[PDB]
């Protein structure tokens, strides 16, 4: 029974989220300020700060309760 | 995340009728209590309603000249606290002046603002020994807060959602030439849309866009393109009905608004006062 | 309440643990950060392989905290000389570890004490990460943390030099030292200080360069150290096929935005390779 990789399928209940790993080529990156050096060499990217505002974002926009 | 969040499964609600019965329903059971305990020393919902939206001005004003600098999502969070609160409870039960500052201190340990008790209970403009006794009834209604909040402690808060969509909207849409000039007056709106229902009926990230499409309008900018569009909802003109009923309606809900009144809630507090000094 | 208290299970740093009717309840600054914490979060996730938190209550300043029992900890299945921990149930392992912090950090939530004991096995065979005390939400530039987190056999070498702002990395190389402790069914690398965790970790994989890990020497703590040759991976897992070395390798690179993702992990070739992971109810009992 070998494993195969399936994605997660949590529904958001708003738009589509662009890749974390798109957002630089899209241009979405102009727009949040750029991680230290520091930042950078303890992992820490701008690209994760602006993944995480885009989720939330588009997080139940389209949801009713 | 929200749309698997506790907010969103329990604490956000069909519509203001809900709210209303829940809120009756706790004075009614309070009265019920009392009188099996134990005349007309009983404030009115409407009553408790105006008492509630005053302690919540004076949780925003306790919060804002807080030192450390108190981030607004631990504001939020101590709001959404409060509201929540008196959605199940009556303030002549629990005295609103003790659950706003008891909210402000679990949402401070909640949101890892790290402050000490003293230095949190030094911001009261209080005497030391008024803080001690102030800092003592805030850990005895510690616990009763977080039982009453059903032990869901995280709060999603539009201020992200609101920065999220001024990042896509400089990305995504250029027709909207400096999506900044669109900030304050969006983040006025917010702040009126906080002091509504508006944080139990809709989603942080309905609330951010409306916030962001009223100072759209504000400034004459049309933005019709950028739900269309951007977010696609040509696809499904349901949903882009839907969603523009929501920000009428949350409109709506600011528009109506009813400040309280100074004399009024003068004497609803005399009202409290006696409520709590008696039984 | 409705638990009767059946069994001590034992004691923690933070509480005591009683088995119940069947569940495990965890019993002037008033109620305990650590519990909220654990609240907070375990409040807003739900996943197979991430300890659920089933109910909680509490009196005055002190809480409970009810959660689904456990039958033992991946510690125990290491420790355990008579348990033999075949290639297919080192994957089982490493398949719900990482499934359970693909999840977690899907919901930016840094778990940070992520060790053996902190993944909890049920009677079934299925994995779940615990003790959420130290786990912190991620992904806000405004939102420092401290570098002094994860057990330090277990810690990054981003944290050991001072890592305040971190990301998903943290989680990652302490899930690839619980796999070389899988491995060698000892901890991989046992620093008896900061200085000496870096000195073994340096000394097993070599010395990070500026090619390896660009701002190294940015980071507040850092402290150059003898350049280290390091030992090659197939010398020190032996019996790793050349798919699991690449595994490893992805976990332990030192630049923690080349470290591989959970996700990155799960897509890997080990992972989809024979043998297939032990299904749960197969997986060994100590
Ligand atoms: C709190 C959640 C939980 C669920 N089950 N469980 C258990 N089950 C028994 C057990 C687990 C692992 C290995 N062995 O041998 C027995 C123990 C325990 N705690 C007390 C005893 C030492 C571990 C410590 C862990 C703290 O989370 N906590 C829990």
């Amino acid at each position: 029974a070998l494993y195969e990789y399936q994605p997660l399928q949590i529904e958001t209940y708003g738009p589509h989220v662009p890749e974390l790993e798109m957002l630089g080529r899209l241009g979405y990156l102009n727009h949040v300020r750029a991680a230290s050096p520091q930042d950078l060499a303890g992992g820490y990217t701008s690209s994760l700060a602006c993944h995480r505002a885009l989720q939330d974002a588009f997080s139940g926009l389209f949801w009713q309760p | 995340m929200y749309h698997n969040s506790s907010q969103k499964r329990h604490w956000t609600f069909s519509s203001e009728e809900q709210l209303a019965r829940l809120r009756a329903d706790a004075n009614r059971k309070f009265r019920c209590k009392a009188v099996a305990n134990g005349d007309p020393v009983f404030l009115e919902p409407h009553e408790e309603m105006t008492l509630c939206k005053y302690y919540e001005k004076r949780l925003l004003e306790f919060c804002s000249v807080f030192k450390p600098a108190m981030p607004r999502s631990v504001v939020g969070t101590a709001c959404m606290y409060f509201k929540r609160f008196y959605l199940n409870n009556s303030v002549m039960e629990y005295h609103p002046r003790i659950i706003m500052l008891t909210c402000a201190f679990l949402a401070c340990k909640v949101d890892e603002f790290n402050v000490s008790s003293p230095q949190f209970v030094g911001n009261l403009r209080e005497s030391p020994l008024g803080q001690e006794k102030a800092l003592e009834q805030i850990l005895e209604y510690e616990l009763l807060l977080i039982q009453q909040l059903n032990f869901h402690l995280i709060v999603h808060n539009p201020y992200r959602p609101f920065e999220g969509f001024l990042i896509d909207l400089k990305t995504r849409y250029p027709i909207l030439e400096n999506p900044e000039i669109l900030r304050k007056t969006a983040d006025d709106f917010l702040n009126r849309i906080a002091l509504t229902d508006a944080y139990l009926l809709y989603t942080p990230s309905q609330i951010a866009l409306t916030a962001i499409l009223s100072s759209a309008s504000r400034a004459g900018i049309t933005m019709e393109s950028y739900l269309s569009e951007s977010l696609m909802l040509k696809e499904n003109r349901t949903c882009l009905s839907q969603l523009l009923d929501i920000m009428k309606s949350m409109r709506n809900l600011v528009k109506k608004y009813e400040p309280p009144r100074s004399e009024e809630v003068a004497v609803l507090k005399q009202k409290l006062e006696r409520c709590h000094s008696a039984e | 309440k409705r638990y009767e208290k059946l069994d001590f299970l034992g004691e923690g740093q933070f509480a005591t643990v009683y088995k119940a009717r069947i569940v495990a309840i965890k019993k002037k600054d008033g109620i305990n950060r650590t519990a909220l914490r654990e609240i907070k979060l375990l409040q807003e996730l739900s996943h197979p392989n991430i300890i659920g938190l089933l109910d909680a209550f509490g009196h005055k300043s002190n809480i409970s905290l009810v959660f689904d029992f456990m039958e033992t900890d991946l510690e125990v299945i290491i420790k355990d000389n008579s348990l033999v921990l075949t290639p297919s149930h080192i994957k089982a392992y490493m398949l719900m570890t990482l499934q359970g912090l693909e999840y977690l950090h899907q919901h930016w939530i840094l778990h940070r004490d992520l060790k053996p004991n902190n993944l909890l096995l049920d009677e079934n065979g299925v994995l779940k990460l615990a003790d959420f005390g130290l786990a912190k939400s991620f992904g806000s530039p405004n939102r420092a943390y401290t570098h002094q987190v994860v057990t330090r056999w277990y810690r990054a070498p981003e944290l050991l030099f001072g890592a305040r702002m971190y990301g998903v990395g943290v989680d990652m190389w302490a899930v690839g030292c619980i796999l070389a402790e899988l491995l060698l069914r000892v901890p991989f690398l046992p620093g008896d200080s900061d200085l000496d965790q870096l000195t073994r970790i340096f000394e097993t994989l070599g010395t990070p360069t500026e090619e390896q890990w660009p701002d190294m020497c940015s980071l507040p703590d850092y402290v150059t150290f003898k350049s280290f040759p390091g030992i090659p991976l197939h010398h020190i897992f032996s019996a790793a096929g050349d798919d699991l070395l690449d595994l490893i390798q992805g976990l332990f690179l030192f630049n923690p935005c080349a470290r591989i993702t959970a996700t990155q992990a799960l897509k890997m070739k080990y992972f989809s390779n024979r043998p297939g992971p032990t299904p749960g109810c197969q997986l060994p009992r100590p």
